[PDB]
């Protein structure tokens, strides 16, 4: 179901997700892979996916996504828990550009994302400011920019939030 | 849990999104407004830190890295810009006939060292000419160029790109083309005696010049013998070389 949701989310863009994990015991292994080939420009709704993954689980967890330069393409790997092997992005809200050389990786955990968010003074209200990854694949390099994105019409967002609240 | 947890605030929306796919799509696609459109940077600034859609701004207001999509100047320059790298190579090789369009580029070397060997040394690194051509074709017409030897490298050549005005703007298309073309070199923004200058110097492994066909040196000299330079441009280049003589860029 998570793969279906993710493809539905990425239907806007051209990124390709690779094709049944369970909530009470969430997997430490990779749960999804997203691929973007050379010359492509596409955005990845990072924070949205993280928050979605954390919603999916019914136990405390720290969702993490890794971005790698395969050397032919860009790869996104999804985790419910940040691996010991997993790298982190040395970025701030103001300066958020990361250049990946071949076989090199970066990463973002939801917790440290929250730390960056608070440090930046970024609005924490839901769906008011979501960190996304602007991804330009340009071999031998992968260009990343972790930019906070806001809604086109906030009013519409609140209405939607209100409805959602009524459901519960 | 001690503090209403993440998704606690985000829980209703996500349940609703599980219920409503279309609304989810609308929501995720709706997040298209960047909160930070420009960010200040400090010199010396390595242009390699900029992604494809980033533009650069240099002025008395400071130095900024901006989002090209949200840029008015970029928007203004946007219609006339379309890339032809193989064409860059073609222009380099067939420059001999079309010397006229690139006069200033030659004038510089002609100003510093009219010898054939000097012009040969300049022609040894084509990516410099790639830089000049990309910058000129990008609307930065009145750019001037300087050539120095690299002190922090063995037998390597450095090229200074000096801008005429006190306000400079490098389009994201032009910047991307520039970084793409000069894959063998590094380009760093600097300021020297109130003059904004892009420093292009060779980096790392391999010599890129081996991967481009050789070009006639004595023939370009022969052609140059006929050519009539402005003469004010040459003296301009004399004082420019004099001014940047004590200029010392940092280690790579
Ligand atoms: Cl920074
Ligand atoms: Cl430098
Ligand atoms: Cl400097
Ligand atoms: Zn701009």
């Amino acid at each position: 179901t998570l793969v279906q949701r993710l493809k539905l989310i990425l239907s806007g863009g051209n990124l390709r997700c690779s094709d049944a994990c369970d909530p009470e015991r969430p997997p430490t292994r990779c749960v999804f892979q997203v691929h973007g080939q050379d010359g492509s420009n596409d955005t990845f709704p990072l924070e949205y996916v993280l928050r979605l993954m954390r919603s999916w689980a019914h136990v405390p967890c720290d969702p993490y996504v890794r971005v790698q330069n395969t050397g032919v393409s860009v790869l996104f790997q999804g985790f419910f828990f940040r691996p010991a092997d997993a790298p982190l992005a040395a970025i701030t809200a103001e300066h958020n550009n990361v250049i990946l050389a071949s076989t090199h990786s970066t990463g973002m955990s939801l917790s440290a994302l929250d730390d960056i968010k608070r440090a930046g003074g970024v609005d924490t209200r839901p769906l008011r400011a979501m960190m996304s990854v602007s991804c330009f694949v340009r071999m031998p390099r992968v260009q990343l920019s972790f930019r906070f994105m806001g809604p086109d019409d906030a009013s519409q967002t609140q209405r939607l939030l209100d409805r959602a609240e009524l459901r519960q | 849990t001690l503090t209403r947890a993440a998704r606690d605030r985000y829980a209703p929306y996500f349940a609703y999104a599980a219920a409503q796919p279309s609304d989810e799509v609308t929501t995720v696609r709706g997040l298209s407004n960047p909160l930070i459109k420009t960010a200040p940077v400090t010199l010396p600034f390595d242009l390699g830190q900029a992604v494809a859609d980033n533009c650069l701004s240099l002025s008395g207001m400071g130095y900024y890295l901006g989002l090209g999509g949200c840029c008015p100047t970029c928007a203004a320059a946007e219609p006339r810009l379309g890339s032809d790298r193989a064409a860059l190579v073609l222009a380099y090789v067939q420059q001999l006939n079309s010397i006229y369009e690139y006069r200033v580029f030659l004038a510089s070397v002609a100003a510093r060292d009219p010898s054939e060997r000097a012009l040969e040394e300049v022609l040894a690194h084509p990516e410099l000419f790639f830089a000049y051509y990309v910058l000129r074709d990008g609307g930065l017409r009145d750019v001037r160029v300087l050539f120095f030897e690299d002190p922090d490298a063995q037998g390597a050549l450095m090229m200074y790109v000096v801008f005429p005005e006190k306000s400079v703007h490098v389009h994201h298309r032009v910047l991307d083309r520039l970084l793409g073309a000069c894959a063998g070199h590094r380009i760093v923004a600097h300021v020297w005696q109130t003059m904004f200058v892009l420093v292009v110097r060779k980096k790392g492994d391999g010599r890129p010049a081996d991967d481009v066909p050789a070009v006639s040196a004595s023939d370009i000299y022969c052609k140059m013998r006929d050519i009539s330079f402005d003469g004010e441009l040459l003296l301009e280049y004399k004082r420019l070389y004099a001014a940047f003589e004590d200029f010392r860029p940092p280690r790579p």
